[PDB]
């Protein structure tokens, strides 16, 4: 939810 | 609190 990933 | 985890 608040954990967003960046490739 | 948003965390932006970098994957590769």
């Amino acid at each position: 939810k608040n954990v967003l990933y960046r490739r | 609190s948003k965390t932006f985890i970098q994957v590769x």
